[PDB]
């Protein structure tokens, strides 16, 4: 109230409020799932359109050959982090002859997001981010909040409404994480939770957005006609 | 951060004013009145002293009246140090244009430089303006005598005489009366003096209380002379004019 | 108010962030104290280790800023700490620029001098801390040079510093009257040491084990702490007077 | 007033407000601990399971920086991210200039004077952690906690979080009850219980327990984590004491 | 004097037919009078159906294709995953190559 | 390619009984070819005057220069500065270019207005201060001029003496070197008035 | 006062939200993409009779494939319009191609974000790119201050945008030619417009592949008007 | 460096410190700008609260950009000098490159976008200014005026004005220029430009400047009797 | 992190005063008193060794420095803001002059550069004005003896005799009595001994007195012979017993 | 430059 005047300010019960405000454009955000067995990673992601002459503004972006991501909340901030993904994952390959640890992304953009939070003249970054990616200790799903916190799920989704899909997903835990060398399986179950979450829609065509990474699949984004098969 | 304390020195009011160099104006205007009065053969600077005590040293003492170089001079009302600061870049602006030409700046010139740096305090750096008003009097050789005035603005003007400082609205009107352009500068003496005496807050007109100074071809045959008046001098010049 | 917040003056002409530091100073609630020998200069502070958890050993407020020079704080710890790595620093660069040692009196002031700084730089904040510096400075002999939130520092006969500060100041003015000297007529520092704690339990009206206190010695050519041991040593004679 | 409005700012009392508000952050996170030992030291924190969906063992929180040193705090967690970061910087150029593993003392002041040094500015925000760490060095081994405003302290155990007063309480009677010393294995059991202990002032949602430690036998004077046969065997210790 | 170039030899060779074009080059790499290995390829394949050889100073070589193949890759993160042409692949190579105009590769290239 | 032989020329002061006295030459060239035969070398500011030998773009550059700071130092200090003083000023300003100096060889004469003293002193391209009771000698025909001094020179010569000695030193040795000469000027200057006077000399 | 870049509790960026009301107050600017081109027309809207119209340049060429139109606080726009020209010839260059649409609008949107305590606030105008490249065909954009752009099959911005927005969602379909998309421009500007339109105080242009990008001479834009009066009249 | 974003956006979408620099430029002294079939006239009102001035050396208030181009302006003058300055530097640097002068249009642009640039910069105000520049592009006889203002738009006017009471000569020339019909010469564009002065000014005494732009670099500034001669014929004319 | 304070903290209000200014003042007023005086042949300036605890040593703390062999200063307000304007002004000494000309400055222009760094701390970005009044006395070969006074604002004034701080206003009233231009530098350090009496509370002596001349030259305070033309400072710090032996003939 |  007082204490929300910018990042470098604690409220007096040790809140940071314009780091909450940034997490609240996440949840103003269409939502986005992600799920993994051991073998595939999965994002689905509903994307929004402006109006019926408009487009759907793209939600999955591709950060290497084994690994991307989908987002939730302010889109230029995840054009910023995904940039910086890119980056990492060219210079680990570059430098080291090293694909870039799922896990070591996680670190990397938790770290880049929390100096927008202790310095004056910054802000947070406004966006939510699910990763996924295949490594040499096999597929992986993190979810990034501009908090800095970063988190290894089986499964979760973000953004307007995502509860539905993080309930299902919490039940239907047992049976999607084991659903190995089936890629379409997967993806299905990705698609059933992210259907918890619409109200008064249901998924089009060019409307829903999928993407996949695993064992000796490289991360693929599938949009239009190409999602058809899963409606 | 920072921002909390930020009084912001170069912004405009609703009504697009410079609060800043309105305030600075403000503060000039209780400084001692300062006059220029330019004639067609010299130039008179004089300037009232803010209330002296009976202890300072008068003779060895410049509070108003400061050499920019041999031609050019400056009466100064407002901050002291603050015109100081103007004063040695003035100078040296002179001497840069000097080494750069082989010849003396013309006044207007120097003026414009000093005058755009007031600017710039105004415009840019979140900076107080100067709280300095001066009088400019100086000879080239293709205007002759001038005398110019510029403020905390940056804004400055040329003037066949003026005032600047305390009470320059009944002084102004003092010089509108009685100022005539034939005028010789032995005129121009009696009426600034004359103008100081009327628009002074003292009680009387005294050699301790006054800087003076001339400008004139009076030296020998087309060529020019400061002087800046010893308070002997002002003392005689003083009796010589019956104001004492 | 913002002239309450920042180094800039009040209308009263005064810097309320200067005062506020002082006000700082006492937080810990220790008290020190420093008197001159004939040979030596010693420094006693109260160690107070409320936590049963603590490391009694690496708690102290008094440090070896170089070979000849110890410094007490009285302030928190982290401003105590930030105040004694720049002295470190400082002294050694000194030796290194200079050829020989920086002496206390010369370190007192550079402090102030930084001090004096975040007093009138709005950026940096004071530090909640005093300095009280001692030596046995090989051309002025013992030395205590104390420093202070606004910059300031001087030269004592003796001092103290804390919440009982003016205890132990008028106990120990009303030594020097009747003694009739600038310092302790004695030997060696380890009676300077004995009047020292002595004169501060009667002026703080209590009694000290070796846990208490915390004691640094200064002599010709090298200041250090004394261990629990060396104090317990010092207290047993104390008693046996 | 308004004098909690900005860092580095004294209010009348002396105090520096916003260092305060950073500790109820800390104070608002889950609980860590450290035990020092025989010859070494034990750290351990609680990881609250916010859901079925967190992957077990697969979000570590412990840190270590050099070979020899374990770090964990509690608060926000990219703080105290920042503050190793920090650190691993501080010992690897101490490491490059003078040859030797950065002795722990040493590291503290490190973490500690930046720490500190985040009080001086209005541009910057205290930390919302306080930071339990140590290691083993060439005199043995020390624990440190390190709070906000960047006070530190040598202890003989620690603890911060939720639980800090519960974990405080364990911790005191084993300070009494073993005055001799605690060995290293002894103080991973300990440890464990503790974490089990101070759970209880945080028990909606139930934990996951994560253990490591520096011994100059056990790890050869080296960080490492505490898994498997070892960290199951100081689960079921633990599960013994709170029935 | 420190010399920062060397001289790897070998050679390569580019022919171009109506649907089809090669690029060839022996394996052979060396310094002075000595083999340095009998089987060290310097024709790549870049990705979009672009084979690339830098003949000359090996290191400048490898980096400057390093370089290329990075090339490739971004010019699908920021174009929509579109097709570089052969024709905007050279003119791409000339301002990697002509970047360092005071500080050359040793290389012939040949795509 | 030697910057201090590239356009000739040459000064030399000298003390006499309550004066002194600073010539030149007045030769400009580029090395064979002469340019210039209207070329001084000596300055004044206020009473204090300056001979300055060397590359002549220099030896304008801090004719300018050293305008500029004494006319800067007389509207702070309210006086003119005196020879003793404006020596210093020389010095540091040389030295400030130590490692890519003036190409000159300046020659400082003048006398004290408070203690009647006269002063010469002179300078290497790098600021050294050579003050002398008797002569200075500067420029391309300096050993000549070395050589003319050391044996025509005696102490207290009245000005008109004086004159003839300096005129002397500065002819003679300039008919000995191939890129000084071309004419040349003396001033004599007594505690206050200076008298200027043009030599008639050979012209090749 | 508070931060540039502050957020408000709803999650978004105050200055941002603040420019899209100076947006609001801006002229009229419609696009209508279609398989046979791209049209994009605009509000002159004069202040005064006595300025001379033809000096009002709210269209603008970007590069041979590119248009570009805009409203809000017109000068802003100037070194947006700055940056995209030399974005398409610098990656002409590069390439020895023509830039794609969506590459050159997500390098303009770029620049968007880029203010804080760089430049001090964000631009006041929202601009409708387009443009035609061999791979998407034929492309409408706009891109707003907030650093988003969206691809649209038409769209209006300005004063006058939301009565035409809701105007065009009837009136396009996927098979317009370009000359029925030009009228319609024409006929949704002049019920939004305050003033009466004429060729004077609107504008059209055109992208097409064969002739690029077209501002329309007065002549041509005039007997568009007169053949939609005509067209409308006679049902 | 100071950094402050002292021009933001407020609420409405408005922002301020370009708006309060608008009502500083309204503050300002009258200008106006006509154009005829073949020249450009700049009219100035001088506000007549000062004598004791000094005309010979008082800065005029119409300047020379470059020989072929002038600028007048309303606002404040410390603010006009910066663009008059960087505006004179810019000719010159653009004969050096493009070896041709400044057209009118291009000049303008170079000024608006001056002005725009210290509308969205850190640490510094919009300027309290707006212009009008006129003269004619080179090799050219087409008269050419525009106005620029503090927010960084720019266009160009067959007749303007700004400054304080523009809204009533504005009034003036929108019912009195036809722009069918433009000033067919120099006297009669001088005369308009009078009378629109007059609606707003006091005496036409030394209160009014007049400086007429024909093409091939032609530019003179009329003297107190020649302008005065204009006021005494006009007002013969109104007694009707 | 770093100095983001680039604006000034020291602005004009509506009445045109500069409030920290004024407020700096203020503190000058609350501080002890200092004085100096004008002789035919030196300057005496003095001020009151007002001891913070009877235990401090205050023979440690000088008041009154040496600035060139030939100048001295004293101030009244802000201790700590007047030991490092000492610094500076020692330093400037040298470089903005010595290193230049081979000779200290004259009073008036090593004055001129003292006010030139306390202006500057009145509009920089970031500081608060120095709150100090100094006086400064000076000798120099072509303006002989002066005094000066220097405010917070970077004014200054050449004085026969003045007064700062505390009982300014009395002390100046008793000074103008007592001045005049015949005075020899005993009758002035004498006035000067009276003029202090009048506003120190407690004890009065060479030990709660700092007293310092510019005078005649002191060859054997130079430190060397066999330079003629260098014949040593001509600023003198009274010891303790000077002072005690001009207070029995009070 | 002379030496010593
Ligand atoms: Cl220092
Ligand atoms: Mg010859």
């Amino acid at each position: 109230n007082n204490y929300d005047g910018d990042t470098v300010t604690f409220s007096p019960t040790g809140r940071l409020f314009q780091v909450e405000y940034a997490l609240e454009a996440i949840k103003q955000g269409s939502v986005t799932v992600g799920l993994r067995s051991n073998t595939h990673a999965v994002l689905v992601a509903l994307k929004r359109n402006a109006d019926e002459l408009s487009s759907y503004q793209k939600k999955i972006i591709k950060c290497d050959e084994h690994m991307g991501l989908s987002l939730a909340g302010l889109a230029p901030d995840a054009r910023v982090l995904s940039n910086y993904l890119r980056q990492q994952c060219n210079y680990s390959s570059l430098v080291f002859n090293r694909k870039l640890a799922v896990e070591r992304a996680g670190h990397l953009l938790c770290d880049k997001a929390q100096k927008n939070t202790q310095s004056y003249g910054g802000r947070p970054y406004g966006v939510g981010l699910l990763i996924i990616g295949y490594d040499k200790s096999g597929a992986h799903l993190l979810e990034f909040q501009p908090s800095g916190n970063v988190t290894e799920l089986y499964g979760t989704a973000i953004g307007a409404r995502s509860q539905g899909a993080k309930t299902y997903l919490e039940r239907t835990l047992d049976t999607f994480i084991k659903i190995d060398g089936n890629p379409d399986e997967l993806i299905k179950a990705g698609v059933e939770a992210i259907s918890q979450s619409l109200r008064d829609e249901s998924l089009t065509v060019d409307n829903l957005s999928i993407a996949i990474v695993g064992k000796d699949t490289p991360f693929t984004i599938y949009d239009g006609e190409a999602v058809a098969k899963y409606i | 951060g920072s921002r909390r304390y930020d009084s912001r020195t170069t912004i405009f009011s609703p009504e697009g004013r410079l609060y800043q160099v309105e305030y600075a104006l403000e503060s000039i205007s209780h400084a001692g009145t300062a006059i220029g009065i330019m004639a067609s053969d010299g130039i008179v600077l004089a300037a009232e002293r803010k209330v002296t005590s009976t202890l300072l040293e008068q003779d060895t003492s410049t509070e108003k009246l400061y050499k920019l170089n041999d031609k050019i001079a400056v009466a100064v009302a407002g901050l002291t140090a603050d015109a100081e600061i103007l004063i040695n870049t003035a100078r040296i602006h002179a001497q840069n244009y000097l080494k750069t030409y082989n010849e003396d700046i013309p006044v207007e010139i120097l003026v414009r430089r000093l005058s755009d740096i007031k600017q710039g305090y105004t415009q840019h750096g979140g900076l107080r303006p100067f709280g300095v008003s001066f009088i400019y009097a100086g000879y080239d050789d293709r205007y002759g005598y001038q005398l110019y005035t510029s403020n905390p603005s940056g804004n400055y003007t040329g003037w066949k005489a003026i005032s600047v400082g305390a009470n320059t609205s009944a002084a102004q009107t003092l010089l509108q009366m009685d100022y005539k352009d034939d005028m010789k500068v032995d005129d121009a003496i009696e009426l600034a003096l004359k103008t100081l005496s009327k628009t002074t807050d003292s009680s009387a007109l005294t050699y301790d209380r006054l800087e003076f100074a001339t400008i004139r071809k009076g030296a020998n045959d087309g060529e020019v002379y400061q002087k800046i008046f010893k308070p002997q001098e002002i003392k005689d010049i003083l009796v010589k004019t019956g104001i004492t | 108010g913002y002239d309450r917040h920042i180094t800039i003056f009040s209308p009263e002409g005064r810097l309320y962030q200067v005062e506020y530091a002082f006000k700082a100073t006492n937080q810990t609630n220790i008290n020190s104290l420093a008197v001159r020998g004939k040979d030596c200069t010693v420094v006693i502070s109260q160690k107070k280790v409320p936590d049963k958890l603590l490391d009694p050993t690496t708690v102290s407020y008094i440090f070896c800023i170089s070979r000849t020079i110890g410094m007490v704080v009285n302030g928190p710890i982290p401003d105590a700490r930030n105040a004694a790595l720049r002295a470190k620093a400082e002294a050694a660069e000194f030796r290194y620029k200079y050829g020989y040692d920086m002496p206390c009196d010369v370190l007192a002031k550079r402090m102030a001098n930084l001090s004096q700084i975040y007093t009138q730089r709005a950026y940096m904040r004071p530090l909640g801390v005093i300095l009280t510096f001692v030596s046995v400075d090989e051309e002025l002999g013992p030395s205590i040079y104390k420093t202070d939130p606004a910059g300031y520092y001087v030269g004592y006969k003796a001092t103290a510093t804390g919440p009982k500060q003016q205890e132990i100041t008028t106990n120990l003015e009303n030594h020097f009257k009747k003694s009739k000297i600038d310092h302790i007529n004695e030997e060696s520092w380890e009676k300077v040491v004995e009047f020292a704690i002595t004169h501060m339990i009667d002026a703080l009206g209590t009694e000290f084990s070796k846990n208490d206190l915390e004691v640094g010695v200064a002599t010709k050519d090298k200041f250090f702490t004394l261990s629990a041991e060396n104090i317990e040593e010092r207290l047993v004679a104390i008693a046996e007077q | 007033t308004g004098y909690d409005l900005s860092n580095s700012v004294f209010s009348p009392d002396g105090r520096n407000f916003q260092v305060e508000y950073a500790v109820k952050a800390v104070e608002n996170g889950t609980t860590s601990i450290g035990i020092k030992c025989n010859d070494g030291v034990v750290f351990a924190v609680e990881k609250l399971i916010t859901s079925k969906l967190l992957v077990p063992q697969k979000n570590v929180k412990i840190q270590v920086v050099d070979r020899h040193i374990g770090c964990v705090y509690s608060g926000l967690i990219p703080d105290g991210r920042h503050l190793v970061n920090r650190g691993r910087e501080e010992a690897a150029s101490f490491k490059k200039l003078y040859k030797t593993p950065i002795p722990i003392p040493a590291f503290a002041d490190r973490l500690g004077q930046y720490v500190q040094a985040h009080t001086l500015y209005n541009s910057v925000r205290p930390f919302g952690v306080s930071t339990i760490f140590g290691g083993v060095d060439k005199n043995g081994a020390h624990l440190y906690m390190l709070e906000p405003s960047g006070s530190y302290w040598g202890y003989k155990g620690a603890a911060t979080g939720k639980g800090r007063q519960s974990a405080k309480a364990e911790l005191e009677k084993l300070v009494d009850h073993h005055p001799e010393g605690l060995s290293a294995r002894e103080a991973v059991k300990q440890a464990a219980k503790i974490i089990y202990l101070a759970h209880e002032d945080n028990k909606e949602k139930d934990f996951e327990l994560e253990i490591s430690w520096c011994s100059l036998s056990e790890t050869n004077g080296l960080h490492k984590f505490v898994k498997g046969d070892l960290l199951q065997e100081a689960i079921d210790f633990a599960q013994k004491e709170i029935n | 004097q420190f010399n920062p170039y060397g001289d790897n030899g070998g050679t390569i060779l580019g022919i171009a037919g109506e649907d089809f074009a090669v690029l060839a080059g022996d394996t052979r790499n060396i310094t002075d009078y000595s083999i340095n290995s009998r089987y060290e390829p310097k024709v790549f394949d870049c990705g979009d159906n672009i084979v690339m050889s830098a003949n000359g100073f090996a290191a400048d070589g490898d980096a400057l294709v390093k370089r290329f193949k990075n090339s490739v890759k971004w010019y699908h993160f920021d174009h929509n995953d579109k097709k570089l042409s052969i024709n905007s692949a050279a003119r791409n190579i000339q301002h990697l190559l002509y970047g360092k105009r005071f500080f050359p590769y040793y290389v012939h290239t040949i795509i | 390619s030697d910057p201090s032989s590239i356009n000739g020329g040459i000064v030399v002061a000298m003390t006499g009984k309550d004066c002194v006295a600073i010539a030149c030459d007045l030769r400009l060239g580029s090395q064979s070819l002469g340019v210039s035969n209207k070329f001084e070398k000596i300055f004044h500011y206020g009473h204090v005057f300056l001979g300055i030998t060397g590359l002549a773009t220099d030896v304008t550059t801090l004719n300018e220069m050293f305008r500029y700071k004494t006319n800067l130092y007389k509207l702070k200090e309210e006086r003119a500065i005196e020879p003793e003083t404006f020596t210093q000023l020389v010095s540091s300003s040389l030295y400030e270019r130590r490692f890519g100096p003036y190409f000159v060889g300046p020659v400082v004469a003048g006398i004290n207005s408070k203690s009647g003293k006269p002063f010469i002193a002179g300078f290497d391209l790098i600021g050294c201060i050579d003050e002398a009771k008797d002569f200075i000698v500067s420029g391309t025909a300096s050993d000549q001029l070395f050589g003319m001094c050391e044996s025509l020179y005696e102490p207290n010569l009245e000005p008109e003496d004086l004159f003839e000695t300096i005129s002397q030193a500065l002819l003679n040795a300039a008919d000995r070197d191939a890129l000084s000469g071309w004419g040349a000027v003396v001033y004599i200057i007594k505690k206050d008035e200076v008298v200027k006077r043009y030599l008639k000399m050979r012209q090749d | 006062d508070r931060g540039v870049s502050t957020f408000s509790p709803e999650g978004r960026l105050f200055q941002v939200e603040y420019s899209l009301e100076a947006i609001k107050l801006g002229s009229t600017a419609i696009g209508i993409a279609t398989k046979e081109g791209v049209v994009l027309g605009v509000e002159k809207r004069a202040t005064s009779p006595l300025l001379e119209s033809d000096s009002i340049e709210k269209i603008v060429e970007i590069d041979r494939h590119i248009g570009c139109a805009m409203s809000g606080l017109t000068a802003d726009a100037r070194s947006m319009i700055e940056h995209a020209r030399t974005a398409a010839v610098t990656h002409n260059l590069y390439y020895d191609e023509d830039i794609n649409v969506e590459s050159l609008t997500q390098s303009v949107c770029d620049l968007a974000l880029r203010f804080g305590e760089l430049m001090s606030r964000p631009f006041g105008v929202a601009l409708l790119i387009a443009g035609h490249d061999a791979d998407d065909g034929y492309q409408l954009f706009h891109a707003e201050p907030s650093g988003t752009f969206y691809r649209y099959n038409a769209k209006a911005i300005g004063s006058g945008s939301e009565g035409a927005q809701a105007e065009l969602l009837n009136e396009w379909h996927s098979s317009l030619t370009l000359k029925e998309a030009e009228l319609l421009v024409l006929k949704i500007l002049k019920q939004v417009m305050e003033e009466k339109l004429d060729e004077n105080n609107a504008q059209l242009s055109c992208i097409t592949k064969q002739d690029g990008f077209k501002i329309y001479d007065n002549e041509k834009t005039a007997e568009l008007i007169k053949e939609l009066k005509e067209k409308e009249a006679a049902e | 460096g100071y950094d402050r974003a002292l021009s933001i956006f407020s609420p409405d979408g408005h922002i301020f410190q370009v708006e309060y620099a608008l009502e500083a430029v309204k503050r300002g002294t009258c200008a106006v700008g006509v154009k005829g079939k073949n020249c450009v006239v700049l009219g100035c009102e001088r506000r007549s609260t000062l004598k004791l001035q000094d005309t010979r050396i008082t800065p005029s208030k119409v300047s020379k950009i470059d020989s072929h181009v002038v600028l007048s302006f309303s606002g404040l003058n410390a603010d006009s000098r910066i663009l008059i300055e960087k505006a004179r530097v810019e000719a010159q640097s653009h004969r050096l490159t493009l070896e041709d002068p400044v057209t009118v249009e291009y000049l303008t642009r170079y000024v608006a976008g001056v002005q725009q640039r210290y509308t969205q910069s850190g640490g510094v105000r919009p300027f309290g200014v707006s212009t009008l520049i006129a003269g004619f592009d080179p090799r050219d006889d087409e008269p050419k005026l525009y106005q620029t203002e503090p927010s960084g738009i720019y266009s160009s006017w067959s007749a303007q004005t700004i400054g304080r009471n523009s809204k009533t000569v504005r009034e003036f020339l929108e019912k009195n220029y036809d722009r069918k019909e433009p000033p067919a010469t120099v006297e009669e564009c001088v005369k308009l430009t009078v009378r629109s002065l007059l609606e707003v000014v006091q005496t036409g005494a030394k209160n009014i400047e007049i400086t007429v732009v024909k093409p091939d670099s032609d530019i003179v500034a009329l003297s107190s009797e020649e302008i005065n001669q204009y006021v005494t014929q006009i007002e013969q004319e109104k007694q009707e | 992190m770093t100095d983001r304070y680039s604006f000034s903290l020291t602005t004009f209000s509506p009445s045109g005063k500069l409030g920290q200014i004024d407020y700096a003042l203020t503190a000058v007023k609350q501080g002890v008193t200092s004085l100096g005086i004008k002789a035919t042949n030196g300057v005496v300036i003095a001020t009151e060794k007002k001891s913070s605890s009877p235990l401090a040593m205050s023979e440690t703390l000088s008041k009154v420095s040496l600035l060139t062999p030939d100048i001295g200063a004293v101030y009244s307000g802000m201790g700590p803001d007047y030991r490092v304007l000492v610094d500076k002004s020692r330093k400037v000494a040298h470089t903005s002059y010595k290193r230049i000309y081979g000779e200290y400055p004259p009073t008036k222009l090593l004055v001129s550069e003292v006010a030139k760094i306390m202006q500057e701390a009145t509009q920089s970005g970031g500081v608060r004005p120095f709150g100090v009044s100094l006086l400064i006395a000076g000798h120099d070969e072509f303006n002989g003896f002066s005094l000066y006074q220097v405010d917070p604002s970077g004014s200054y004034f050449p004085w026969k005799a003045t007064a700062i701080g505390k009982g300014s206003v009395a002390a100046k009233t008793f000074l103008e009595k007592r001045w005049n231009d015949e005075l020899e530098l005993e009758d002035a350090i004498h006035i000067a001994l009276l003029t202090l009496k009048e506003s120190v509370e407690g004890e009065f002596n060479g030990d709660t007195i700092e007293l310092a001349i510019i005078g005649d030259e002191n060859p054997d305070l130079l430190g060397y012979t066999g330079i003629p033309t260098d014949k040593g400072p001509r600023f003198r710090k009274l010891t303790s017993q000077e002072i005690n032996d001009r207070l029995e003939a009070l | 430059a002379p030496a010593x």
